[PDB]
């Protein structure tokens, strides 16, 4: 079998604070990222459907707020679920992170 | 993420 990450899995993770520490892994979760291409030309990915002023068709014309608080034309081109993974601290602090972010143990 | 690019 492959090997996975189940909720209740001691791991180590990244707190926000950017250090890694050991934590628990409360649950699996999945996120969903918009993909878009913009009238300029660019493209982005990774989205968050919170970003379009369920999803729009490949080719429909969407409007996206960007990062700097400005909005811009696009076309939408497909979404992306990916599995992630809802981790708590030592402190209680939780965190959703990906797999990159995740260390098993042996254990 | 949000990150954009031209490829």
């Amino acid at each position: 079998a492959l090997q996975s990450i189940t909720a209740g899995q001691k791991v180590i993770s990244k707190h926000k604070n950017g250090r890694f520490y050991q934590c628990e892994v409360v649950r699996l979760t999945t996120e969903t990222f918009y993909e878009v291409n913009f009238d300029d030309g660019s493209f982005s990915d990774n989205l968050y459907p919170e970003d379009i002023v369920g999803p729009p068709a490949e080719g429909e014309v969407v409007q996206v707020r960007w990062t700097d608080g400005q909005v811009y034309g696009a076309k939408f081109v497909a979404s992306h679920p990916i599995q992630m993974y809802q981790v708590e601290f030592e402190d209680g602090s939780q965190l959703v992170v990906k797999r990159d972010d995740v260390y098993t143990l042996d254990e | 993420a949000r990150t954009k690019q031209t490829a």
